[PDB]
């Protein structure tokens, strides 16, 4: 019930993400990388993978009210799903090497620093697409539709052979889901918690002063940590929470009724992580004043 | 190509790596800048850090953070030609004597030395090219304050002055005079330490505001801002 | 009434 | 006495002022209408140099018009290969701090000094294969502006304080010695015949020096500001000069006054540099606004702009023979523009 | 001044192995390339080893290509040529010589004394001319030919003039073709155009008497010329 | 020292009266004159079309 909300939901947040996103790249990609301070190139990978975030929703939009049923061709549907997966890990992995090396140049400075110029240049770029493209090899081009029952309605699902013994399909579905969620579940978050703990703590013992003229540096500063993992965590963590719960789901007993709404609100918690690639340009480039 | 082209081009990269790792190894050298009267200690300082020649480069190093110090004290040719090849410097080093906030040296009949410092602290710090660049501030007689002070009152040099005669009380006045000159206070600080013939204090100071600037300046350049 | 099998990998999902 | 002494001198700057107001006969814009304008001058980077890391503050083209020296604050003096954008050499220097390098017309020695007011000459043509030093010229109280080659034996250098020496480099002396500036002299450029040479100081005066014998024949005044760079027509009969208020002046040896002024509304910026195309059509002057203008010398009007570069175009020039003009900027760059 | 003295070099059975070693004399040798040079006893001028400034080309020729090695090490100034198996078209006295490549540079500028090494297409020069009888002094002309063209594209050509007087080591005459060297007179010149290279020399004395040889630089397999005795009747 | 410098002043300047002034017409008419002479081998100007441009 309620399945109309959906489409209008997402189709704005297409709108707004897509205008914000566009606003940061024709600024991003107006300069030249070597005038850039030290991460612009990294922030222009972060535009550019929100951008292939996005694009696939256009041809996903009147989906719902089709009602499942796909006559574009599910090649089409095994390029956008591999689309989606690389550029939704790819930006969680690409956030997670921003605040490493973030992590890198503040924290110790003088003792580091040796290896920025190696891996400043291009190698943490290429070893991340890298990275996404190893990710995305096992489930390339991995879609076959549906029969279902006798009726002729039908859609490209993904591919539910991969040919061997009748135990070894699902564990062949449960490993793939489980290590992709778990992946850019567990490694981005150490990241971040780690990153940004060390962060503060080296703010605080370096201060080492409250000047008044300096309080509003420190607040606000002290702020920014706070908000940037916070918006990430509670904006990506449900999709995956809820995801591995309902694969866990099959080995418990878990009555249809929870399992209602469980899978009601999944389509749901899928915009409920979106709005973290919805709202970050604010949390990055707009808050940066050099942007505008 | 010919061979002679395939020699050429392979000494030219050869030519470009040398190039690399010496850049690469001078960008880990913290480069500062000296400005004084001439007659506020910069020499006794440069004499302590250790511890016509237009243009004096001093190495020195203290963990494991190699200094760039240059002089610009004996050029006596107007600033404004070569004061910004100076625009990369992680800091500057402001040297004022408040010892001698009489006894002008230049004309009698013209203002004190202090005053003259204070303009040329001014023209520094709301230049246009060290728009970014923090001056590490320097107060060198501390002794020869104090034992001036008793015998005749802040009040000779300034005529807006209410606070007592007092040594703590004059110092704050100055740093503050010294630290309101500024007009850009959010992009630029004022450090303003005061040291007189004292060892491992200096060049400690030295060391950590320019571990703080260069902290800030990371932070900067790192989208947190 | 039954779940139909389409939600959990179709309907929005990309697992 | 000396109110009579310079109420004489007063009277004398009058009577030379009312000498070169009647020998004005009629505009140079005028007599030069009628003229076919050079029109549309379209300027394209054939190709860049790169491999510097710090502003590069001076270049220098030589006789070859195939080798390039160029100069930065980080201490290296790279010498450039115009056609195929290879390092013939790179010279590191005792200072880091260079405002100006020179190439010898004969290819041999390379000159560069700055704040450490002394000019460093190097061999390259070296019987080991390293680039030594051959002479450490020392004697100028201030930053060195603009060192140029005579000859393989004589150098002058534009001083810092006032003044400009004629050095030869066999023996650490000087020849001659030229007084008379108010101000830092920057600028100083020669004539086809290395028998004159034009300095501008951060006074508003240029100067037409006789090398010779060491006085100054000619004194120049019509701008407000400092003057940055100075470049000499492709004959000895004029020169023009930039300064800081965004204009250049075409000034004339034989007549003694200003021919022609360069400035636009557009422009509030400096003069970085200028210099002279091959048959004196264009004027090229660099500008503080990051941009290039082709000037036409003959009619007061832009040709065209030169824009390819992030910062102040600081340094410029065209070859002695004429293909290519290479602009270098504060970014660590130097395109050659054909 | 630039003093290079190789050595190293006795008497070796038909099939072993030894080393070279020439040792440099404060002329900045990182930064210059160095060859090897090797002359049979009584003929002309061959080419077997090329190390390059910070051994990045090795290039060997084509019939020492896999029994000979030859390194470099930038401490203690010394270039290496290591035998491993010694033919008897190997015995020869062989020679060093520096090389420095960029725009306005003289290849083969220093060569050494030589070491005696006793066992017990490529572009072909002719020189057809093996003795010209000359006088104490009047103009003479030393005449070559080559195979393919040496006029690259970029506008210069590659041939080279040494001279090798009775009893010393090469030196070099023109250092490029029609392009004089450094502490060699003015009466020696150049001129040549397509194939056909030709040398000038316009007083004679007791300096000018010796073999003289060509050499392209065009393909890496170098190759010189028969030689042009001149024996001064 | 300044009354010496004065004077040397004065004599600088009577050394610049002594100079022989052409009129502008004469001199600009020279610079045209050299300029359109010149004005056939300039590259600027006019662009090589082939193989005398090395870039």
């Amino acid at each position: 019930s309620s399945g109309a909300l959906i489409p209008a939901i997402y189709m704005l947040v297409f709108l707004l993400g897509t205008t914000g996103n566009g606003l940061v790249l024709w600024t991003v990609f107006r300069s030249s990388r070597e005038k850039r301070r030290s991460a612009d190139i990294f922030i222009a990978s972060l535009a550019v993978a929100d951008l292939t975030f996005v694009v696939t929703l256009p041809l996903w939009a009147t989906y719902t009210y089709r009602d499942y049923d796909w006559p574009f061709g599910t090649f089409a549907c095994k390029l956008s799903s591999y689309l989606i997966f690389v550029n939704m890990y790819a930006s969680v992995f690409c956030l997670t090497g921003l605040s490493f090396d973030r992590y890198l140049a503040i924290v110790r400075p003088v003792a580091n620093a040796r290896l920025r110029l190696r891996v400043s240049g291009a190698v943490a770029t290429a070893v991340l697409w890298v990275l996404a493209a190893l990710l995305a090899m096992p489930v390339m081009v991995l879609r076959t539709t549906g029969d279902l029952e006798n009726t002729t309605k039908v859609q490209c699902y993904m591919d539910y052979s991969m040919v061997a013994t009748v135990s070894s399909e699902w564990a062949w579905e449960v490993g793939l889901g489980v290590s992709s969620t778990t992946v850019g579940f567990v490694v981005p978050f150490t990241i971040m918690l780690t990153c940004y703990f060390f962060i503060a703590q080296t703010i605080a013992g370096h201060f080492r002063k409250e000047r008044i003229e300096g309080l509003r540096k420190r607040r606000r500063l002290l702020s920014i940590i706070v908000v940037l993992v916070v918006t990430f965590a509670l904006c990506w963590m449900p999709y995956h929470l809820v995801k591995t719960l309902y694969m866990l789901g099959s080995l418990l007993h878990w009555p249809c009724d929870f399992d209602l709404f469980l899978m009601n609100i999944f389509p749901y918690c899928t915009c409920i992580s979106y709005v973290n690639s919805c709202l970050n340009p604010f949390l990055y480039a707009f808050f940066d004043p050099r942007f505008r | 190509l010919s061979a002679e082209d395939k020699a050429a081009v392979e000494r030219s990269k050869m030519i470009d790596r040398n190039l690399r790792e010496d850049g690469e190894k001078a960008a880990r050298e913290v480069k500062l800048l000296l400005l004084g009267a001439g007659e506020s200690g910069k020499s006794t300082i440069v004499k302590q850090m250790k511890i016509t020649t237009g243009i004096v480069e001093t190495h020195f190093t203290f963990k494991d953070l190699h200094f760039k110090m240059f002089d610009v004290g004996g050029q006596r040719s107007e600033r404004k030609k070569w004061i910004h090849c100076f625009e990369g410097v992680t800091a500057i080093i402001f040297c004022v004597a408040l010892s001698d906030y009489d006894l002008v040296l230049a004309e009698d009949e013209e203002m004190n030395r202090m005053h003259e410092s204070m303009k040329l602290f001014d023209s520094i710090c709301n230049n246009k090219w060290f728009t970014d660049t923090s001056i590490i501030l320097f107060l060198n007689k501390k002794d020869l304050f104090e034992e001036k002070i008793k015998k005749s009152p802040l009040t000779i040099c300034y005529p807006e002055y209410a606070g007592s005669n007092t040594y703590e009380e004059a110092a704050a006045y100055i740093q503050c005079q010294f630290e309101d000159l500024n007009k850009r206070k959010d992009t630029k600080e004022i450090y303003t330490h005061f040291t007189c013939a004292t060892d491992t204090k200096n060049v400690q100071f030295v060391f950590d505001a320019v571990t703080d600037v260069i902290i800030k300046n990371n932070l900067k350049d790192c989208g947190l801002f | 009434l039954q779940r139909r099998c389409m939600p959990l990998h179709s309907r929005v999902p990309f697992p | 006495e000396l109110d009579q002494l310079r109420q004489e001198a007063e009277q004398l700057k009058n009577q030379i002022r009312d000498a070169r107001k009647a020998c004005a006969d009629a505009t140079l814009s005028q007599i030069t209408n009628n003229i076919d304008p050079v029109g549309r001058i379209q300027m394209r980077t054939r190709r860049t140099l790169r491999g510097h890391l710090a502003k590069i503050y001076a270049m220098h083209w030589g006789t070859d018009s195939r080798l390039l020296v160029s100069a930065s604050q980080d201490g290296k003096l790279i010498i450039w290969d115009s056609y195929t954008t290879n390092k013939v050499h790179a010279i590191p220097l005792r200072s880091s701090w260079v405002m100006t390098c020179a190439y010898a017309p004969s290819g041999n020695y390379v000159a560069c000094g700055g704040l450490d007011n002394i000019c460093s000459i190097y061999n390259l043509k070296t019987r080991e294969g390293n680039v030594r030093v051959s002479r450490e010229l020392a004697g100028h109280t201030g930053y060195l502006s603009c060192c140029r080659f005579l000859d393989d034996n004589q150098i002058v250098t534009s001083s810092g304080d006032t003044t400009c020496a004629l050095w030869d480099i066999e023996t650490g002396q000087q020849t001659t010695t030229f007084t008379g500036h108010t101000g830092d002299v920057m600028s100083l450029s020669l004539a086809p015949d290395t028998r004159l040479f034009v300095s501008g100081a951060c006074d508003a005066s240029a100067k037409l020096w006789d090398v010779r014998e060491g006085m100054c024949r000619q004194t120049f005044t019509g701008h407000e500001s400092d003057i940055n760079a100075i470049c000499f027509f492709p004959n000895g009969n004029a020169f023009a000069t930039g300064s800081d208020d965004a204009t250049c002046r075409l000034f004339d040896l034989r007549a003694d006054q200003e021919l022609m002024t360069y400035s636009h509304d557009n422009i509030i910026c400096g003069i970085t540099s200028v210099s002279f195309s091959k048959s004196g059509r264009l004027l090229l002057a660099g500008y503080d606004d990051f941009n290039c203008n082709v000037w036409d010398a003959l009619k007061a009007d832009r040709a065209g702009v030169l824009a390819g570069h992030d910062n102040r175009v600081s340094c410029l020039g065209v070859t002695d023979d004429g293909m290519a003009v290479a602009t270098g900027s504060w970014d660590s760059f130097l395109k050659i523009w054909n | 001044d630039v003093q290079l003295v190789e050595s190293g070099g006795g008497l070796v059975q038909p099939g072993g192995s030894r080393k070279l070693s020439c040792s440099a004399s404060g002329f900045a040798f990182s930064s210059f390339g160095m060859h090897w040079v090797r002359q049979a006893p009584e003929k002309g001028l061959e080419w077997v080893a090329y190390i390059s400034s910070g051994s990045g080309t090795i290039y060997y020729a084509d019939t020492v290509k896999g029994r000979f090695t030859i390194s470099r090490d930038d401490p203690k100034n010394t270039l290496f040529l290591q035998m491993t198996s010694l033919r008897s078209e190997d015995t020869a006295m062989y020679y060093c010589v520096r090389s420095i490549y960029y725009y306005g540079s003289s290849p083969f500028d220093f060569w050494g004394q030589g070491t005696t090494l006793t066992v017990s297409s490529d572009i072909v020069m002719t020189q057809a001319t093996s003795s010209v009888p000359v006088t104490p002094g009047e103009s003479v002309s030393i005449s070559c030919r080559s195979s393919k063209s040496l006029l690259h594209s970029n506008g210069n050509t590659y041939l080279y003039w040494f001279l090798q007087r009775p009893g010393q080591s090469p030196q070099l005459l023109i250092y490029r073709m029609s392009n004089l060297a450094s502490g060699v007179p003015d009466r020696f010149s150049g001129s040549g155009s397509g194939t056909a290279f030709t040398l000038t020399i316009s007083r004679l004395e007791a300096e000018d008497v010796g073999v003289y040889y060509c050499m392209q630089h065009l393909e890496y397999p170098l190759t010189f010329g028969a030689g042009t005795k001149l024996e001064l009747k | 020292a300044s009354i010496a410098q004065a004077r040397k002043l004065v004599e600088q300047l009577k050394m610049e009266a002594n100079i022989d002034r052409i009129k502008v017409s004469k001199a600009a008419a020279d610079l045209m004159a050299y300029c359109e002479a010149h004005a056939k081998e300039d590259p600027l100007l006019t662009p090589v079309p082939a193989s005398e441009n090395p870039f």
